[PDB]
RNA sequence: CCCCCCCUCCCGGGAGAGCCAUAGUGGUCUGCGGAACCGGUGAGUACACCGGAAUGAUUUGGGCGUGCCCCCGCAAGACUGCUAGCCGAGUAGUGUUGGGUCGCGAAAGGCCUUGUGGUACUGCCUGAUAGGGUGCUUGCGAGUGCCCCGGG
RNA sequence: GCGCAAGACGGACCAGAGCGAAAGCAUUUGCCAAGAAUGUUUUCAUUAAUCAAGAACGAAAGUCGGAGGUUCGAAGACGAUCAGAUACCGUCGUAGUUCCGACCAUAAACGAUGCCGACCGGCGAUGCGGCGGCGUUAUUCCCAUGACCCGCCGGGCAGCUUCCGGGAAACCAAAGUCUUUGGGUUCCGGGGGGAGUAUGGUUGCAAAGCUGAAACUUAAAGGAAUUUGGCGAAGGGCACCACC
C-alpha cells in the first residue's frame, strides 16, 4: 500500500505483530489467579511461570514448567486480572 | 553496530522518499534529529511530524510530501570556518539559487544562510534539497 | 461514487449478486486486493465485498461517462467468457469492441489498417489480456479492468473486484455497467426499470445451445 | 548478533510503558524486602531472587516498588557476594571445560570453547577493573580459577 | 524369555509381533509397515531325541 | 440324459451402532431483586458474633480472584447424551499412552401400556453401516456387483 | 552349500534437509563437556564493532617411530594397441590407503562475493521454538501430550516473479540505497611477461611454507555478448554426382 497510517493501527494488527516491533511495546503475558479445588487459597501465577509453583499450605501442585506459558493442573480454574 | 543515529534517520527518509511513501518511521530519535526535522519543516521540505514518547528512547512519524530530492549526512563532523563555507557551497549543492546546509553552530542548530547572518561558524551535519 | 441517497445499490442487485455467484472469488489473494475483502472461510474461498464493488462501478462508469465522444471507448474481451457481452456493452453504451485475438499492433504501429487510437479502455481480465495492458503504456490512455483477488495490478486505473471466472457474473458486470452509463448519460430512466433480461449478456457452452434447441420448439 | 557466535537472536524482555505500582498488588516495599532478606539468606542469585518473586509473590520488579534494585538492597544489607555472579559462572564454566580436558586430549572444539570462554572472561575482568568492583591486582589463571569456587 | 521355541515359532507365523509394535508405537509417531525381517540362531545345546520326537509327534 | 461350481436379474423375510420425527429423562449456558456502603473476630465453599453507618426507635446472605464466583425465588428458552417398555445397571469382565468423576459392555429375575412410523446399505480382516488397511472383475482407467435365506 | 579367521566401510532410508568458525560430520547403546534459536513483566548496566604484534584449529598427499596389512593402488614387472606408446586398456604388484605418538601448514581451502548495523516489493513451501483456531486419529466422555489441518511470530538453508534499483553484460532483492559521490572498520590490486624469479631473513629432520625484487622485453594480454564457421556433440529430415 502506498499510503499506510502508523499513527494509529487497527487493534488486531498491534496483536499479530512481534512483541518488540509495535508502536510502543508491550509483554504478551499477563499475570492471573488460580485455585484449587479442594484447597481454598488464592495465589498469583506467572504465564510463563517456567518453575514449579506450590499452593500455601504444600497440597497440590499449581503449575508445571514449559517451553513456553506453564501448564496448569486439571481442576485449576483460572482467571485474568487487570485494572 | 548502530553509531551514527542521523545519517541513518536520513537515509531511512530518502528511502522512503524514493520509494513514495507518505509515512516515515524513525525508530531512533535524537535532539539533533528533532533540530534537522525542524528545520526541514521551517523550509518546506516535509510536513507534520510526530514523537511516539515511549520510555527508552522514541519513535518519530514523519508525513512526507513529494518535495524532497536527497537527504545526506556528512560523516565525520568536520568543523568548518566563515571562509570555507563556499568551498561546501560549490562541491556539496546542485545549484546557488536552492539547496541548504544544516551545521552545528554554539547559537544551535541552523541553515548556511542564518549562519552567515549570525556570522558564526561549527561543525557538519548534513545537507538537503 | 455512491455517496448520494439516489445512488445506492437497490434490493434486486444484491439478489443478482447472490444469484450469479459474485461475492464468492477465487483461492490466492493478490496484496492489491487487501481492502476488497471482507473475510476468509473454509475451503480457500474469499468473500468480495459487494459495497466496495459497488462503489468501484460507479466511479467506472462515472469515468465511461466523463467523455462525450462514445466511439472512443474501447472494450477488449478476448476469453470466450466475454465474447458477447462486450459486443451487447458496445451495442447498448456505442463503445467500440475486440472480440478475441487482440493483435498486437493496434494502439502502436500507425500504419496498420485496424490503428486504433480511442481515449478510454475497459478489458474484461487483467492476467489473461496481458497484451493490451503493456500496449496502453505507450500512449496516455487510462484503463479499467474487471479484477478478481488473484489478478495482478499493473497499469490498471480503476479494479472494481470480482468474479471473472462464472460467465454469469461476468455478463451481470457488462449489463449494470451499460445500465449504470445509460443512467447516468439520461437514456434511461432512474426509477422506471429498463431491465430487459440479464442473460443476453451471458456466455455458456453449445452443448447448452443444442441442448435448448432440443427441449424449446 | 552474539559476540562469540554467528547467530542473531531477538529473544529478550519486553517492559509495558506503565511504571506504576498496580491496586491489585498487597505488598508494601519492606515486606518484599524482608523476603529478599530471607531469599538471600538461602543462598540464591539475585537472578533467580527476581525469578522467584515474579513467579510466586506477584511482583513485577522490585524497582517498580522500591527505590532501589535487588543488587543495590543487598548491598545496602551488606550481604551481597564478593564477586559478580556472571563472572562466578563464567569461571565455574571454565573449569568444568577444563576438568573435561583433563581426560581428554582429543577435543579441539572444546578447546576452541574453552578459549572463547576465557576471553570472555577476560573482556569482562577488564570493565570490573575500570569499574572498580574487583581490585586492580585480581587476576584469572588456571590455578586461580580452582582455589576459588 | 517365557517361551521356548514352538510357540515362538507359533507367533512369528503371522506378524503378531509386528501388529503389537504397530498398535504400540501409536502414541509415539504412527507407523504402517513393521514386519520382523529377520531371526537368527547364536548358540544351541546339546542334541536331545526327546525334544525333537516331541517337536514331531 | 452335456451330471460340478460360479456370476447376474425380478420380488420378499431376518442380524447390525445410519438419518428424520415420537415417549421417558439428564446435563452446559442465559436475564431479573438479595433495604443503600467501610472495616474487626474463629480455617472461611455455602459460614456466625459485631463495630462504623442510613432512616426517639429500627436495621440490608457470603468469599477476596474489585469483578465474576457461591446460595436463593421467578421466568422459559438454545444445544447435547442415553434408552426404543421400565427396573436390575453402568454391575462384573474388559481398557490404555498419562490421569480422572474413565470408554466398550451382559445375562438371572421382577412391575405394566406386550414393546412407536418412513427412508437406505453389508468384498474380507481389524476395533461399530464409523476409523485404518487391503482384494475379486478383462491387462489398463472408470463404473455395477461380492451378509444370511426363500420362489423363478 | 555349511563353518572359521583378518582388516576396511557404514548402501537403500539420504532431500537444492540438519549441525559446526572452517576443514568436516550418517549402525545401536551408555558416559562426559559444549552450543544456536525460541520463551521471560529475571539479573548487570554501555561491559560494544573491526582488528598490526601474538594465538588455537585446519582436506588429501608428504616425513619420523611402532602394531597391522581385507580391498584399492604412485614406482615397477609383463600382455595387447600403435609408425613409435617407458600413455588410454588388461593381470600382478612395492610405499601408501587403517590406528596410535610426533611433524608441514598447503587446495578451484569457491558463494571465485570480509565483519557489524539500518532501510527499500510480492508469493508458495521447508527445519526449529512459541502462540491461536473448525475438524480426524492414539476406537466412542473430559484434560494434557504425540500425529494431521488452517494461520501468526523470530532466527536459519534455499526457491519463483518483478521497468525498485545497479551493472560492460552475464546477472544480483544484493553485486541495491553511487557525480543527488561521506554509517564504522581490517586486508588487498595499478598494462601484459620476466616471476612467485634472484638475494637476505625466518620456520622445518626433509619435502617445502612466509616475506619478496631488479635488469631486460612487449602494444597488447584480457572480461561479457552477437553473427558466421567448423565439432571423432545432440535432436529432426534429404540426395543412386551417398549407401543397402
Amino acid at each position: 500500500p502506498l499510503a499506510k497510517d502508523l499513527l494509529h493501527p487497527s487493534p488486531e494488527e498491534e496483536k499479530r505483530k512481534h512483541k518488540k516491533k509495535r508502536l510502543v511495546q508491550s509483554p504478551n503475558s499477563y499475570f492471573m489467579d488460580v485455585k484449587c479445588p479442594g484447597c481454598y487459597k488464592i495465589t498469583t501465577v506467572f504465564s510463563h511461570a517456567q518453575t514449579v509453583v506450590l499452593c500455601v499450605g504444600c497440597s497440590t501442585v499449581l503449575c508445571q514448567p514449559t517451553g513456553g506459558k506453564a501448564r496448569l493442573t486439571e481442576g485449576c480454574s483460572f482467571r485474568r486480572k487487570q485494572h | 553496530v548502530r553509531m551514527n543515529v542521523l545519517a541513518d534517520a536520513l537515509k531511512s527518509i530518502n528511502n522512503a522518499e524514493k520509494r513514495g511513501k507518505r509515512q516515515v518511521l524513525i525508530r531512533p530519535c535524537s535532539k539533533v534529529i528533532v533540530r534537522f526535522l525542524t528545520v526541514m519543516m521551517k523550509h518546506g521540505y516535509i510536513g507534520e511530524f510526530e514523537i511516539i514518547d515511549d520510555h527508552r528512547a522514541g519513535k518519530i512519524v514523519v508525513n512526507l510530501t513529494g518535495r524532497l530530492n536527497k537527504c545526506g549526512v556528512i560523516s565525520p563532523r568536520f568543523d568548518v570556518q566563515l571562509k570555507d563555507l563556499e568551498k561546501w557551497q560549490n562541491n556539496l549543492l546542485p545549484s546557488r539559487q536552492f539547496g541548504f546546509i544544516v551545521l552545528t553552530t554554539s547559537a544551535g542548530i541552523m541553515d548556511h544562510e542564518e549562519a552567515r547572518r549570525k556570522h558564526t561558524g561549527g561543525k557538519i551535519l548534513g545537507f538537503f534539497f | 461514487s455512491g455517496a448520494l441517497d439516489v445512488l445506492q445499490m437497490k434490493e434486486e442487485d444484491v439478489l443478482k449478486f447472490l444469484a450469479a455467484g459474485t461475492h464468492l472469488g477465487g483461492t490466492n489473494l493478490d496484496f492489491q486486493m487487501e481492502q476488497y475483502i471482507y473475510k476468509r472461510k473454509s475451503d480457500g474461498i474469499y468473500i468480495i465485498n459487494l459495497k466496495r464493488t459497488w462503489e468501484k462501478l460507479l466511479l467506472a462508469a462515472r469515468a465511461i461517462v466523463a467523455i462525450e465522444n462514445p466511439a472512443d471507448v474501447s472494450v477488449i474481451s478476448s476469453r470466450n467468457t466475454g465474447q458477447r457481452a462486450v459486443l451487447k456493452f458496445a451495442a447498448a453504451t456505442g463503445a467500440t469492441p475486440i472480440a478475441g485475438r487482440f493483435t498486437p499492433g493496434t494502439f502502436t504501429n500507425q500504419i496498420q489498417t485496424a490503428f486504433r487510437e480511442p481515449r478510454l479502455l475497459v478489458v474484461t481480465d487483467p492476467r489473461a489480456d496481458h497484451q493490451p495492458l503493456t500496449e496502453a503504456s505507450y500512449v496516455n490512455l487510462p484503463t479499467i479492468a474487471l479484477c478478481n483477488t488473484d489478478s495482478p495490478l499493473r497499469y490498471v486505473d480503476i479494479a472494481i473486484p470480482c468474479n471473472n471466472k462464472g460467465a454469469h457474473s461476468v455478463g451481470l458486470m457488462w449489463w449494470m455497467l451499460a445500465r449504470e452509463v445509460l443512467r447516468m448519460r439520461g437514456t434511461i430512466s432512474r426509477e422506471h426499470p429498463w431491465e430487459v433480461m440479464p442473460d443476453l449478456y451471458f456466455y455458456r457452452d453449445p452443448e447448452e445451445i443444442e441442448k435448448e434447441e432440443q427441449a424449446a420448439a | 548478533g552474539r559476540m562469540h557466535a554467528p547467530g542473531k537472536g531477538l529473544s529478550q524482555s519486553a517492559l509495558p510503558y506503565r511504571r506504576s505500582v498496580p491496586t491489585w498488588l498487597k505488598l508494601t516495599s519492606d515486606d518484599v524486602k524482608e523476603q529478599i532478606y530471607k531469599l538471600a539468606k538461602k543462598g540464591l542469585t539475585p537472578s533467580q531472587i527476581g525469578v522467584i518473586l515474579r513467579d510466586s509473590h506477584g511482583v513485577a520488579q522490585v524497582r517498580f516498588v522500591t527505590g532501589n534494585k535487588i543488587l543495590r538492597i543487598l548491598k545496602s544489607k551488606g550481604l551481597a557476594p564478593d564477586l559478580p555472579e556472571d563472572l562466578y559462572h563464567l569461571i565455574k564454566k571454565a573449569v568444568a571445560v577444563r576438568k573435561h580436558l583433563e581426560r581428554n586430549r582429543k577435543d579441539k572444539d572444546a578447546k576452541f570453547r574453552l578459549i572463547l570462554i576465557e576471553s570472555r572472561i577476560h573482556r569482562l575482568a577488564r570493565y570490573y577493573k575500570t569499574k572498580r568492583v574487583l581490585p586492580p591486582n585480581w587476576k584469572y589463571e588456571s590455578s586461580t580459577a580452582s582455589a576459588l569456587v | 524369555q517365557t517361551n521356548d521355541l514352538k510357540e515362538v515359532v507359533n507367533k512369528l507365523i503371522p506378524d503378531s509381533i509386528g501388529k503389537d509394535i504397530e498398535k504400540a508405537c501409536q502414541s509415539i509417531y504412527p507407523l504402517h509397515d513393521v514386519f520382523v525381517r529377520k531371526v537368527k540362531m547364536l548358540k544351541k545345546p546339546k542334541f536331545e531325541l526327546g525334544k525333537l520326537m516331541e517337536l514331531h509327534g
